[PDB]
RNA sequence: AGAAAAUUUUCAACGGUGGAUAUCUAGGUUCCCGUGACGAUGAAGAACGCAGCGAAAUGCGAUACGCAAUGCGAAUUGCAGAACCGCGAGUCAUCAGAUCUUUGAACGCAAGUGGUGGAGGUGUAAAAACCUUCAUGUUUGUUUCAGUGUGGAA
RNA sequence: UAGCAAAUAUUCAAAUGAGAACUUUGAAGACCGAAGUGGAGAAGGGUUCCAUGAGAACAGCAAUUGUUCAUGGGUUACUCGAUCCUAAGACAUAGGUUAACUCCUUGCAAUACAAGAAGACAUUCGUUUUCGUUGUCAAAAGGGAAUGAGGUUAAUAUUCCUCA
RNA sequence: CACGGGAGACCGAUAGCGAACAAGUACUGCGAAGGAAAGAUGAAAAGAACUUUGAAAAGAGGGCUAAAAGACUUGAAACCGU
RNA sequence: CCUGAAACUAAGCUCCUCUCAUAAGUUCCUUGGAACAGGACGUCAAAGAGGGUGACAACCCCGUAGUCGGAGAGGAAGGCUG
RNA sequence: CUACACCUGAAACAAGCAAGAUUACCCGCUGAACUUAAGCAUAUCAGUAAGCGGAGGAAAAGAAACUAACUAGGAUAGCCCC
């Protein structure tokens, strides 16, 4: 009976932390079958805390996961939308830096034959 | 309507709720240009604040009698100042396309001062190379490090 | 400013909408044939019966398709006289007889 | 009689829930919402016309799921695949 | 009557949960000032609406 | 300083709020239509009127 | 018979037939009878139920 | 002097009804300044759920008044039980990673119905049951095609 | 104070309770009189159903009683109905109209039309073959595959149990 | 208009946004739409121990507290009792 | 008379976000249930804006000021200058 | 006639795009009456409300087929004047 420490979690494997997970799950049954029959506060707590437990198992078995599939498709555009960049909608649909800056030849020309300098008037 | 005062002029027969302007922001507005005028001298810090401008005539017969600072510089007069429009836009000029000069004394002045500008001036290059049209000047200028207004320098 | 009956006629969303539930079929002629044209088609009278709202009877008239192995069922207006059963001549050598159709030269 | 005893007919009911708006405004008869119009597939809610309207229904009437986290995340420049880190630099 | 739909049966038993009594403990709390529940409703006085 | 203005109009205005007319040995004052509520029947906008 | 087969696998317990209730309050109840093989007395021993 | 009471009535004190006045305010109102930043990567809204003891309001979504990360570094507290002194408390804040039921622009079809198609997965002796998937428009392409459209070698 | 007067009626003893014309048992007298004051449904209601308990309020007198308050518990189906079918009807799709929203057509199916279904091998595709113009929703009285008797609960039962 | 900042010769619970509060809520309407009322015990619950009479509510004693201020600050008028 | 995509190669700044820290009486009397009151002696002040602490507290606590200051972490729909 | 090329249309598939929300400000449309004329048609209210379609952080506008005739001026937008 004791707390769940997360970096302890994200140490073990997949296969640890999923018999885990059924484990308690098993224990939730269990204990609500305590409720409903007779029970005392110890089986209470019990409760909350194998609750809470289990959302944390499954937490770190999906960040597992997904490092995992982001493992695969590191590289390469065309990723599962899950992982693709999600800001906004508006912000995605946008022009990029290149293509913001992006010149025209007569452009580049000017600037490089003209552009602007520094000066100094004296009085 | 009563008495010998002069006939009323309406004034809120439409709804005029909807359409009043208020001048609170007024405050806050100066300030604000304030700074931004500052915050362009500090990026821009070498060079002059407001970009050069050339005089005319005003366009009533009311007003000929006065003058009045130009929006460009004629084609005609960068010429015989010997500058192109490009390059006296790189140097700070203020160029007009449109205009035309119909007088020798409107020439003159324009001439008087762009001169009076050249003379004045200090052109950095890419350091320590020098150049030839309009010049550049010499490294030493860059400790000379000048903030001028054009009021002064060219009136 | 009310809008008369005689107007209310012409609206059909509304009250005045034909009751059509009964009806059986247009009456109307077999299809023109090249065997109407060319030729005599025969078919029978399956029956003659009464359309709800109809003062003629119909004539329920079997055809044999020319084109393929379907029995076609028509509704033509009942001539009087006409028998259940009858054997109605539609075409152009069709004879004169009471109920065969045939052109009008 | 128009009155009481006209009251006792009324088993009928011409509206049903309407799955968008959840309320009884749903016209079985006109297959419409007379409040959202499930059907129209465009919100129907008059704004000039008059004005009660959207503060009982519209944007920021019920819970908002994904936008209030915009506001908060707005600021901090819409980060994507950032983790928080350590001020006390644990390697 | 007999007939219902889920959603009927659904609803219907949501209002019949928030048809309870303030629980006696919560009076007791120390930032409230619920007495009661002031939402209660009566099937007599009151009607729900479902079509 | 001032008093709301808003899409609804200047503030105690926010009713839709009629006159009952003088049969009803009751003031001609506007009044708020609608059921259910103590408001209702309440004056309607205007200085006398409390709201 | 997801509720048939869930309940074998979970009790080692031979369902003989199951049926359906939709409570108001928004639950399924499950009446359930076990075959002659099993004893409903025993199930309800091990999982704490008396 | 029907010179007592009861009634009717003036004034005061106390009591009762009632909630004015005075003093307050995590509220309103107006002004100035800063950002505009929703959505098929499924929004705004809707339904039903989620606490050991919970209706509402607020939060949340079968990981359900919350997981993770980070910063604060010991509480929550109405009751009961645990957890924690740093393997770290917390109804704390921050928030950049997750969870995200039935819906809704709402999407296989349909709908006052958890009804019902095709393809794939699963299951079985075969089924049932379960699961995933399929809306429309458009810009490119890819593949397969039609045209007594224009040409047309061997 | 007006008032609590329609719908023939109540009475006796015991018991319970602080308290009984108004609660429970029994004993009498009457009523609805199978066109019911009886036994069950549809619409509508939504927990009002069952049990235990009960201060205030409410049940226009009263109450030991309740349709009220509190707590717990109740709604099991191959054969009943929805779900399927078509109707009066209705709406997409396609095409057209509108500034636009909107609007017009569609079972005798189109103001549309290069829209389908099946089989087999293959068993995916593909291959192959055959026949082919093209949607959906609307009935808890219409159509509509098959169940009965007996027993059981405080509250469910052509559903559970037993038997057929 | 939304989320933020700061401010005011504004308003101060019949005022001020309709909403200082489980407020666009309770409630009404077939519906489009309508839409309120409702803020202040005390520094601390110390929220009235115990005796007595009551079937019970409650009364009389007795007590907390600076004070009952006891469902609550002040506590006006109309009206009512002594 | 001017310029410079490629490649090679040095040093830097801007802006944003989240965190962490800072003066000086709790001396003495009197009235108070409470001293934050009226007195006596003291202090800091580029801080006597404003709040909270049992009462109209600069000095008890949060703050305010030095602070476009200092320290730590992460940022740029992938900032800027040789 | 075939292969094949090209023009035209079609189906399935891959990768992307639109569909709703927002209200203060902005754009394009559509568009009245109350009211004022002490009556009332023109007119006024007024291109105003309501309605529809589109956006953005702003929108729109903008480098003259502009003014002015003077010793001329010179994109667009806001302020002041006129
Ligand atoms: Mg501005
Ligand atoms: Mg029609
Ligand atoms: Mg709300
Ligand atoms: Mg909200
Ligand atoms: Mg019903
Ligand atoms: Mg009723
Ligand atoms: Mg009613
Ligand atoms: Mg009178
Ligand atoms: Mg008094
Ligand atoms: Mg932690
Ligand atoms: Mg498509
Ligand atoms: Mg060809
Ligand atoms: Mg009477
Ligand atoms: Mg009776
Ligand atoms: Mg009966
Ligand atoms: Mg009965
Ligand atoms: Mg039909
Ligand atoms: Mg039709
Ligand atoms: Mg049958
Ligand atoms: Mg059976
Ligand atoms: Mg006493
Ligand atoms: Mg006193
Ligand atoms: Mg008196
Ligand atoms: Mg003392
Ligand atoms: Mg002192
Ligand atoms: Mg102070
Ligand atoms: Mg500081
Ligand atoms: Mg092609
Ligand atoms: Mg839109
Ligand atoms: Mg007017
Ligand atoms: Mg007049
Ligand atoms: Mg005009
Ligand atoms: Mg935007
Ligand atoms: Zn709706």
């Amino acid at each position: 009976d004791k707390s769940v420490r997360v970096f302890k979690l994200r140490t073990q494997t997949e296969e640890q932390l999923v018999g885990e997970l059924g484990k308690l799950q098993t224990e939730l049954s269990q204990l609500r079958i305590a409720k409903i029959a007779g029970g005392t506060a110890n089986k209470l707590g019990r409760i909350g805390i194998v609750r809470k437990a289990i959302a944390k198992y499954l937490t770190i078995i999906n960040e597992k996961r997904r490092q995992a599939v982001k493992d695969q498709f590191k590289g390469k555009s065309l990723k599962p939308l899950d992982i693709r960049v999600k800001k906004t909608r508006a912000i995605r649909r946008k022009l990029t830096k290149k293509q913001r800056e992006a010149v025209l030849v007569k452009t580049q020309k000017k600037l490089n034959n003209f552009g602007l300098r520094k000066f100094a008037l004296k009085a | 309507m009563k008495h010998n005062n002069q006939l009323p002029v309406a004034q809120l027969r439409k709804h005029q709720q909807f359409r009043i302007k208020t001048f609170f922001n007024q405050a806050a507005q100066k300030k604000a240009r304030l700074h931004a005028r500052r915050a362009q001298a500090a990026a821009v810090f070498p060079r002059p604040t407001e970009k050069l401008q050339p005089v005319v005539r005003k366009q009533t017969q009311r007003y000929n009698k006065s003058t009045k600072l130009g929006r460009g510089f004629t084609l005609q007069e960068l010429k015989a100042a010997g500058i192109s429009a490009a390059f006296a836009q790189s140097i700070g000029i203020k160029v007009d396309h449109r205009r035309k000069n119909r007088c020798q004394e409107s020439l003159e002045l324009n001439k008087k001062r762009l001169l009076a500008y050249v003379s004045k001036l200090v052109l950095f290059p890419r350091h320590q190379g020098k150049a030839k049209k309009g010049l550049v000047n010499d490294t030493a200028d860059t400790s000379s490090a000048a903030q001028n207004a054009l009021q002064t320098s060219v009136p | 400013g009310r809008v008369i009956r005689a107007q209310r006629k012409g609206r059909a969303n509304g009250v005045y909408k034909s009751h059509k539930s009964g009806r059986i079929a247009p009456a109307q002629y077999r299809v023109y044939d090249f065997a109407e044209r060319q030729g005599y088609i025969r078919g029978c009278i399956r029956d003659i019966v009464h359309e709800p709202g109809r003062g003629a009877p119909l004539a329920e008239v079997a055809f044999r398709d020319p084109y393929r192995y379907k029995t076609n069922k028509e509704h033509f207006i009942a001539a009087e006289g006409q028998y259940s059963g009858q054997y109605v001549y539609c075409g152009l050598k069709a004879q004169i007889a009471v109920g065969n159709v045939l052109p009008i030269n | 009689t128009r009155g009481t005893p006209a009251f006792g007919k009324r088993h009928q009911k011409t509206h049903t829930l309407c799955r968008r708006c959840g309320k009884a405004t749903y016209h079985k008869q006109k297959l419409r919402c007379a409040a959202c119009g499930y059907p129209d597939a465009k919100m129907r809610r008059y704004d000039g016309w008059g004005q009660k309207v959207r503060d009982r229904k519209g944007q920021g009437t019920g819970r908002m799921r994904y936008m209030k986290t915009i506001a908060r995340r707005a600021k901090n420049g819409f980060r994507s695949g950032t983790q928080a880190a350590p001020k006390v630099k644990a390697a | 009557g007999a007939n219902k739909t889920l959603n009927m049966k659904k609803r219907f038993g949501r209002k019949i949960k928030q048809n309870r009594p303030l629980p006696n403990w919560y009076r007791y709390k120390s930032d409230t000032n619920i007495r009661y529940n002031s939402k209660r409703r009566n099937w007599r006085r009151t009607k729900l609406k479902i079509y | 300083s001032g008093v709301k203005i808003s899409t609804r109009g200047t503030a105690g205005m926010g009713h839709s709020a009629e006159s009952w007319g003088t049969g009803r040995a009751v003031a001609r004052i506007p009044r708020v239509g609608g059921s259910g509520t103590h408001r209702s029947g309440q004056a309607a906008f205007g200085n006398q009127c409390r709201k | 018979p997801q509720i048939k087969s869930a309940f074998e696998k979970l009790y080692n317990v031979k369902v003989r037939s199951v049926n359906t209730l939709n409570t108001i309050t928004g639950n399924k109840k499950a009446y359930i009878r076990l075959a002659a093989d099993s004893d409903s007395l025993t199930l309800a021993n091990k999982i704490g139920l008396i």
